[PDB]
């Protein structure tokens, strides 16, 4: 038998999670903040 | 852009010039669709200020024409008011809300 | 709206309207 | 998809408006009935308005609820409700949205 | 044959994403993406 | 081991299964929309291209 389960819910509170708004740093399309001397490298540095 | 290539367009000039009170208002709708076959009728609301003050249904003519939007500017609307027409239609298993 | 007919305007946000009538 | 459903509806709601909620069904061809219904949010405890809706090829299943907020039964405090859920039930189908 | 009291469900609609023709839902970043990443006949790489 | 005849008809039929999709012109298949202009046969005798 399985040692942990789930189950639907209707919820109680609010979501507090906050967006990266990362500084200098260059936002990949999966969020990821990466180095700024990354962009037009030439190589694939976001995976994305 | 409809992603399935169907569409309605209100025939209607969106005039500047008012309509008068209680006066039947007459506007036409053509579905042109890849699927007017499934297209049985279309569906309107008339909002004025915020609320949706009337609704409907208009129906298929086998001239491949549809009921014209016919009805009296009713002393609800009388600032201004907006139409909305609308139709889901299916294709052999997508839908899109047109 | 709500429909199950594949759009939702949650993905469309306000801007402080000007065209005029 | 070939059975599917809109419901309609005013982009905000105004509390203490009787707001007026659209649905339209389609694909479908025996009667059935759906509970247009306004709830508190997050947590869904307190219906503030449900309608009641019959739809039939008697309706060409099409329908309206008359809906409100009442400004008394919403819990205030110091900073106020900003969100509620319009919800749906029916045989075939439920959802809701904010 | 039978007469139901509970009725036949609906499906739910992709929404903001993008509604492979299976019924199947992807993000609308992998439409145009190069690859078929609806399964089965992709339609995210149809007359881009 | 078979023997067939033709006849007159005083009886309805409602055979026409429609197509929301295109009917290729030899085949009579209804192929989705989307398959015609790919650069391929999906009618199989290539009435979708
Ligand atoms: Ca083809």
């Amino acid at each position: 038998a399985p040692l942990v389960a789930f189950q639907p819910c209707i919820p109680s509170k609010l979501c507090k999670i906050e967006e990266a708004d990362c500084k200098n740093k260059f936002r990949c399309d999966s969020g990821r903040c990466i180095a700024r001397k990354l962009e037009c490298n030439g190589e694939n540095d976001c995976g994305d | 852009s409809s992603l399935s290539q169907s569409y309605l367009y209100i025939d209607w000039t969106d005039n500047h010039k008012a309509l008068l009170v209680g006066e039947h208002l007459n506007i036409i709708v053509t579905p042109k669709s890849p699927y007017i076959d499934k297209i049985t009728h279309y569906n309107y609301l008339i909002l004025s200020k915020g609320k949706i003050i009337h609704f409907g249904t208009r129906e298929k003519f086998s001239d491949a024409s549809y009921q014209s939007i016919n009805i009296p500017v009713t002393q609800n609307m009388v600032p201004s008011s907006r139409l909305l027409v609308y139709y889901i239609v299916t294709g052999e298993q997508t839908a899109e809300l047109v | 709206f709500l429909t199950n007919a594949n759009a939702d305007d949650s993905q469309e946000n306000d801007e402080p309207c000007k065209e005029i009538l | 998809q070939e059975q599917t459903y809109v419901i309609s509806a005013p982009k905000i709601f105004r509390v203490g408006a009787s707001e007026n909620i659209v649905i339209q069904v389609y694909g479908y061809t025996e009667a059935f009935d759906a509970t247009i219904s306004i709830k508190s949010y997050p947590d869904k405890k307190f219906s503030y308005s449900s309608g009641h809706v019959h739809l039939s090829s008697e309706n060409k299943f099409q329908n309206s609820a008359i809906l409100t907020i009442q400004p008394k039964q919403l819990p205030g405090g110091q900073n106020p409700v900003s969100y509620v859920y319009l919800e749906v039930v029916s045989k075939h189908f439920s959802k809701s949205k904010r | 044959s039978c007469e139901p009291t509970r009725g036949c469900p609906t499906e739910e609609g992709c929404g903001e994403r993008f509604r492979c023709f299976s019924g199947q839902c992807i993000s609308k970043s992998l439409v145009c993406n190069g690859d078929s990443d609806c399964d089965e006949d992709s339609a995210d790489e149809d007359r881009c | 081991d078979k023997e067939v005849e033709d006849c007159v008809t005083n009886r309805p039929c409602r055979s026409q299964v429609r197509c929301e999709g295109f009917v290729c012109a030899q085949t009579g298949r209804c192929v989705n929309r989307r398959l015609l202009c790919n650069g391929d046969n999906d009618c199989g005798d290539q009435s979708d291209e």
